[PDB]
C-alpha cells in the first residue's frame, strides 16, 4: 500500500519461446479496504526483443486490500475473437502495525557482475514511527546464509539506499532480505521483504584451454599441443568429441550446457520473494526466523513450488590430469 | 477394496497381468513397475513349458 | 495426607508454563485443618510450539491462522471467522453471502461450554456454536424481533414460551425434605441413560447441611420454571471450540493420569445434548422440628402455606417480624436460585431474558467430542481410562462411617457428613428427644 | 529482540551457517547455539559458540553441522531435530526438519550416442554442500531403454 506495484509480463509463442514487439494492455479494479472499489486506468506497452519482458507499474490508493489485473494482447492483425487473455490476482502484505518494506533495482542490468559494489533503494512506507533504530539485511544463496549485514537509518530522505558488496560465493544466483525492527507500547512487530538476485556465471577458479599452434584449420595427423590454465591447483577432465556425433538427433541438446542452473536447484525457497506478514517472506526465501517480536507459522512441511588401425573415430582424449597453475600436454 | 482408483499413470507402471490358462501368478500385486518381471507358475497339477515370465513394458502392456 | 509431588513434563506454550499436580488421600471429615495447599503448581518454562491447532491432511484446504482448516469453502463470506479474531483470511476482499442481516441469539455460549457432573458447574467452553457452517438458517420467536440466526451445531431450536402459568402455577412441586433408570445406574454415570433430569439441582447445599448444626433442621422446597428456549444439538458432526481443541490438540500420546485429569477439571465431564435454557426461582428454608410440635402438626397442610406472596396459616413462614412472631417463621433461608421497588421477581424476570441460564439439561460424555482430531482414536480410549480413574477420586469411600445411620458426602477435600432428620447437630454428636439412634444402616465399603 | 535465522530445512552431513542478531545493550553477553535431537532429553548433535562485542557490532554467525550419527535402521531416520539458543538475556528453541539430499552429482559420458559393441567412458563429478570435491563413495547403475 502506497508503493507502486511492479508488473512484468512476458509473451511466449506456441512452443516455449519468447516473442517481442507485441503490444499488450491490462485492466485493473482497485478496491478500498472498507468496501466498494475503483477502476484503475488501463496501461499499454510492448515487449522489447532485447529485454524479452514487458514492464508495467501501477500506483494504487493507500486503502487498497488486493488488486486484480487482467492481461490481454493487442495487435493490428489480432481479432478480438481469437486472442490471448489471462487474469491474475495479488494479495497485500498483512501487518497490524501497518508498516511495510520494499526494495528496487536488482538485476535489471540484466543480471550482475563480480567484485562490484551494488546499491539498492529501500522505503519504509506507512511507518508507526519515521525514526528507525537500525537496518538489518541477510543475503543468502545456494540454500545457505552467506553474509549478515547491518545498517543505520537517517531522516535525510524518505528512501535510503544500501550498498551490498558482491562475493565469489554468490556466483550462480542469490537472495537478499531486509528487515527493520520497531518497538510498540505492547509487542514488537518487524517488517521485511526479499528479492531474487541474479549474477554472472563465473568459476571460483577460471579454467581456460587453448591450443598452442594458432591456425584456422589443422592438417590431419599434425602433432599439436593443448594448454590448461587455472587460478589455483585443480584437476582437469578433458573430453574431445567429434562435432558429427550430434548429429542424431533433434539437435541432441548439448554435452552439458547447464551446470550453475542445475547447481541453482540448491535453493530452498521458491519464487522471487515477498509474503504475508514477516513469516511467508522468510519461508519463501528459504528461511525460518527465531525471535521475541514476531511469531513464525511454518505452514507445516508442504512445498507446492515445483517450476515456481584408425583413422579415425570418436571419441578421444579421455583423461584426467592435475593442473598446478598452468599445465601443457602434447599429442 | 475401496474404489479409489489407486492408479497413477504419471508414475508410468503396469497393472496386474492375466496369467496363462490354469493361471497362478506368484507375488500378487495391484500395480507393477516398468522393467519388473513376474514369474508365472501352474496350478495343481501341470508343468510350465517354455520361457515363463512377464515383463512390464514402458507402455502399460 | 495429600500425596507425593508429580514430575514436570510437556511444556504449556499456550499457557507458557510448566505445571505439576499432587493427588489427595484421606479427605478431611470432622475437622483438623483440611488440605488447602494448592494441588497444581505452575512454573515458568521455554515454549517449543506456537500454540496453534494442528491438523492431519487438509488436502481440500483452506487452512486458517489457528489451523482449523475449515474443510468446505468458507472464504471469504459472510462471517469470515474460523477462530479469534475472525482469523481474517477468509476476507478480503470479495463480497458477499448470507445477506439480510440476521441477529444472533443473545446467549449461545451457555448452550455451548460443558458440564461437570461431579462438581455441578459449567467449567469451560467446548462447543462454541458461533460456527455458521456456510448455511443461513434462522428461527423466529414471539416478542422478538426480527428473526434470530441459528448456529450450525444446534440441530433444532425454538422459543416455546406459551400458556401463561398454568405451568409455573402448577409448579413449586411441594416437597418436604426429611431423613430408566435406575438410581443405581446413575452412579457409574456415562451419559444418558435418560440423564434429562433425573434428580438435580445444582448443589450450593454445602451451606445448608452445614447449617443443620445445632438444629433438627427439616427442609422444604418450592421451584418455578420458565423456558425461554428449547435447543437440540446435532450429534453427527460438531465444530469444537478453539480453546478446548487447543488443549485437546496438545496432549501426551502415552497415557498420563495427571495431565488428562486436568481436562475434566478445566472443560467439564459432559456436554449438552438437547436440554433447554431459561431461569428458575429456587429457595430452601430451614425449620426446627421442635416448632412443628408446638405450633400444631400439619403435614400435607402448611406445605400449601409456603405460597404466600404475592391465625393458623394466616401469619407464619418468614415472620414480618412481629405479625408472625407468635406463630414463629424462623430461622434460616438460602438462595438456590439459578439464572438472571415493585415486583422484585419481575425485575429479575426481565433480567433472565438479558442474561439467561441452562435449566433442564440432558448431557453426553466429553469423550464423544474427541472425534476427528490428530490421533483421535488413541486419545478417545485414553480419555475413557482417564475418567474411570478420575471418578474414583470423587466417589465417597474413605469418608468413614457416620454414627446414627449418617450418610457421608463429598465436597472438595471435605466429607461434611450429612446427618438424617432426628439427629442433633452435624457429625451426629447428639440425638433428638424422638429417641431413635438404632438404625446404623450399612454401605460399601 | 534476538532474531536467529537458519535455513528452513537442515541438511544431513552439511555445513549449515546459523546467524544471530541482537538489539544491543551497554552489556556484552556471550551466546550459544546448538542442534539437539527429538530425544531432547537426552542427546546433542553439535554445539556452536559465539562471542558478542562492540567490535562485532552485536551480530555474528557460527557454522553448525550434523554428522551421520543418526540411529541405524528405521529408515527414514530422525526427521526431525530441535534447534536451541542459550544466552544471558534470552533462551529459545524450535523444531526443524532434515534432508538426506546433500551435494551434487554430474555424470559425464564421452558421447551422447553409442553403437552396439562399444565401450562407454563415464566419469562423475562429486561436490559438497560447500561445493568442495567432497570425497565420497559412489554407486553407478545402468538401465535398459525397457
Ligand atoms: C422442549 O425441548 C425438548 C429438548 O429439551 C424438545 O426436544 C421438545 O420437543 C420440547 N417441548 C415441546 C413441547 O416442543
Ligand atoms: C454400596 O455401593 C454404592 C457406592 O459404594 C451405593 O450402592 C452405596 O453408597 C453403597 O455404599
Ligand atoms: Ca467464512
Amino acid at each position: 500500500p502506497g508503493i507502486p506495484y511492479p508488473i512484468k509480463v512476458q509473451v511466449k509463442d506456441s512452443l516455449d519461446q519468447l516473442v517481442g514487439g507485441v503490444p499488450v494492455t491490462l485492466n485493473a479494479q482497485t478496491i478500498d479496504v472498507n468496501q466498494e472499489t475503483s477502476d484503475l486506468d488501463p496501461s499499454k506497452s510492448v515487449t522489447r526483443v532485447d529485454d524479452g519482458v514487458a514492464s508495467f507499474v501501477l500506483n494504487l490508493p493507500s486503502g487498497v486490500t488486493v488488486l486484480e489485473f487482467n492481461v490481454k494482447t493487442d495487435a493490428p492483425d489480432l481479432p478480438e475473437e481469437n486472442q490471448a487473455r489471462e487474469g491474475y490476482r495479488a494479495i497485500a502484505y498483512s501487518s497490524l502495525s501497518q508498516s511495510y518494506l520494499y526494495i528496487d533495482w536488482t538485476d535489471n542490468h540484466k543480471a550482475l557482475l563480480v567484485g562490484e559494489h551494488l546499491n539498492i533503494i529501500v522505503t519504509p512506507k506507512s511507518p508507526y514511527i519515521d525514526k528507525i533504530t537500525h537496518y538489518n539485511y541477510l543475503i543468502l544463496s545456494k540454500g545457505k546464509i552467506i553474509h549478515f549485514g547491518t545498517r543505520e537509518k537517517f531522516s535525510d530522505a524518505s528512501y535510503q539506499s544500501i550498498n551490498i558488496p558482491v562475493t565469489q560465493n554468490m556466483v550462480p544466483s542469490s537472495r537478499l532480505l531486509v528487515y527493520y525492527i520497531v518497538t510498540g507500547e505492547q509487542t514488537a512487530e518487524l517488517v521485511s521483504d526479499s528479492v531474487w538476485l541474479n549474477i554472472e556465471e563465473k568459476c571460483g577458479n577460471q579454467l581456460q584451454v587453448h591450443l598452442s599452434p594458432d591456425a584456422d584449420a589443422y592438417s590431419p595427423g599434425q602433432t599439436v599441443s593443448l594448454n590448461m590454465a587455472t587460478g589455483m591447483d585443480s584437476w582437469v577432465a578433458l573430453a574431445a568429441v567429434d562435432s558429427a556425433v550430434y548429429g542424431v538427433q533433434r539437435g541432441a541438446k548439448k554435452p552439458l550446457e547447464r551446470v550453475f542452473q542445475f547447481l541453482e536447484k540448491s535453493d530452498l525457497g521458491c519464487g522471487a520473494g515477498g509474503g504475508l506478514n514477516n513469516a511467508n517472506v522468510f519461508h519463501l526465501a528459504g528461511l525460518t526466523f527465531l525471535t521475541n517480536a514476531n511469531a513464525d507459522d511454518s505452514q507445516e512441511n508442504d512445498e507446492p513450488c515445483k517450476e515456481i588401425r584408425s583413422y579415425f573415430p570418436e571419441s578421444w582424449l579421455w583423461e584426467v590430469h592435475l593442473v598446478p597453475r598452468r599445465k601443457q600436454l602434447q599429442f | 477394496k475401496e474404489v479409489d482408483l489407486p492408479e497413477i499413470e504419471a508414475d508410468s507402471g503396469c497393472p496386474q497381468p492375466v496369467p496363462p490358462e490354469n493361471g497362478f501368478i506368484r507375488n500378487e500385486k495391484q500395480l507393477y513397475l516398468v522393467g519388473e518381471d513376474v514369474e508365472i507358475s501352474c496350478l495343481t497339477g501341470f508343468e510350465t513349458v517354455g520361457y515363463q515370465y512377464f515383463r512390464c513394458l514402458p507402455d502399460g502392456t | 495426607l495429600l500425596g507425593d509431588f508429580g514430575p514436570w513434563s510437556d511444556c504449556d506454550p499456550c499457557i507458557e508454563k510448566q505445571s505439576k499436580v499432587r493427588s489427595v488421600l484421606r479427605p478431611s471429615q470432622f475437622g483438623g485443618q483440611p488440605c488447602t495447599a494448592p494441588l497444581v503448581a505452575f512454573q515458568p518454562c521455554i515454549p517449543s510450539k506456537l500454540c496453534k491447532i494442528e491438523e492431519a491432511d487438509c488436502k481440500n484446504k483452506f487452512r486458517c491462522d489457528s489451523g482449523r482448516c475449515i474443510a468446505r469453502k468458507l472464504e471469504c463470506n459472510g462471517e469470515n471467522d474460523c477462530g479469534d479474531n475472525s482469523d481474517e483470511r477468509d476476507c478480503g476482499r470479495t463480497k458477499a453471502v448470507c445477506t439480510r442481516k440476521y441477529n444472533p441469539i443473545p446467549s449461545v455460549q451457555l448452550m455451548g461450554n460443558g458440564f461437570h457432573f461431579l462438581a455441578g458447574e459449567p467449567r469451560g467452553e467446548v462447543l462454541d456454536n458461533s460456527f455458521t457452517g456456510g448455511i443461513c438458517k434462522t428461527v423466529k420467536s414471539s416478542r422478538t424481533s426480527n428473526p434470530y440466526r441459528v448456529p450450525a451445531n444446534l440441530e433444532n431450536v425454538g422459543f416455546e414460551v406459551q400458556t401463561a402459568e398454568d405451568d409455573l402455577k402448577t409448579d413449586f412441586y411441594k416437597d418436604l425434605t426429611s431423613l430408566q433408570g435406575g438410581s443405581s445406574f446413575s452412579v457409574p454415570i456415562f451419559y444418558s441413560s435418560k440423564r434429562s433430569e433425573n434428580i438435580n439441582h445444582n448443589s450450593a447445599f454445602k451451606q445448608a447441611i452445614q447449617a443443620s448444626h445445632k438444629k433438627d433442621s427439616s427442609f422444604i422446597r418450592i421451584h418455578k420454571v420458565m423456558k425461554v428456549l428449547n435447543f437440540t444439538t446435532k450429534a453427527k458432526d460438531l465444530h469444537l471450540s478453539d480453546v478446548f481443541l487447543k488443549a485437546l490438540n496438545h496432549l501426551p500420546l502415552e497415557y498420563n493420569s495427571a495431565l488428562y485429569s486436568r481436562i475434566f477439571d478445566d472443560f467439564g465431564t459432559h456436554y449438552f445434548t438437547s436440554g433447554s435454557l431459561g431461569g428458575v426461582y429456587d429457595l430452601l428454608y430451614q425449620f426446627s422440628s421442635e416448632e412443628l410440635k408446638n405450633s400444631g402438626l400439619t403435614e400435607e397442610e402448611a406445605k400449601h402455606c409456603v405460597r404466600i406472596e404475592t391465625h393458623r396459616c394466616t401469619t407464619n413462614k418468614l415472620s414480618e417480624k412481629h405479625e408472625g412472631s407468635f406463630i414463629q417463621g424462623a430461622e434460616k433461608s438460602i438462595s438456590l436460585i439459578r439464572g438472571g421497588e415493585e415486583k422484585t421477581f419481575s425485575e429479575w424476570l426481565e433480567s433472565v431474558k438479558e442474561n439467561p441460564a441452562v435449566i433442564d439439561f440432558e448431557l453426553a460424555p466429553i469423550v464423544d467430542l474427541v472425534r476427528n482430531i490428530p490421533c483421535a482414536v488413541t486419545k478417545r480410549n485414553n480419555l475413557r481410562k482417564a475418567l474411570q480413574e478420575y471418578a474414583a477420586k470423587f466417589d465417597p469411600c474413605q469418608c468413614a462411617p457416620c454414627p446414627n445411620n449418617g450418610r457421608p458426602t463429598l465436597s472438595g477435600t471435605e466429607c461434611l457428613c450429612v446427618c438424617q432428620s432426628g439427629t442433633y447437630g452435624e457429625n451426629c454428636e447428639k440425638q433428638s428427644p424422638d429417641y431413635k439412634s438404632n438404625a446404623v444402616d450399612g454401605q460399601w465399603g | 529482540t534476538y532474531v536467529i535465522s537458519a535455513p528452513k530445512i537442515f541438511r544431513v552431513g552439511a555445513s549449515e551457517n546459523i546467524v544471530i542478531q541482537v538489539y544491543g545493550y551497554t552489556e556484552a553477553f556471550d551466546a550459544t547455539i546448538s542442534i539437539k535431537s527429538y530425544p531432547d532429553k537426552k542427546f546433542s548433535y553439535s554445539s556452536g559458540h559465539v562471542h558478542l562485542s562492540s567490535e562485532n557490532k552485536f551480530q555474528n554467525s557460527a557454522i553448525l553441522t550434523i554428522q551421520p550419527k543418526q540411529l541405524p535402521g528405521g529408515q527414514n531416520p530422525v526427521s526431525y531435530v530441535y534447534l536451541e539458543v542459550v544466552s544471558k538475556h534470552f533462551s529459545k528453541s524450535k523444531r526443524m526438519p532434515i534432508t538426506y539430499d546433500n551435494g551434487f552429482l554430474f555424470i559425464h559420458t564421452d558421447k551422447p550416442v553409442y553403437t552396439p559393441d562399444q565401450s562407454v567412458k563415464v566419469r562423475v563429478y562429486s561436490l559438497n554442500d560447500d561445493l568442495k570435491p567432497a570425497k565420497r563413495e559412489t554407486v553407478l547403475t545402468f538401465i535398459d531403454p525397457e
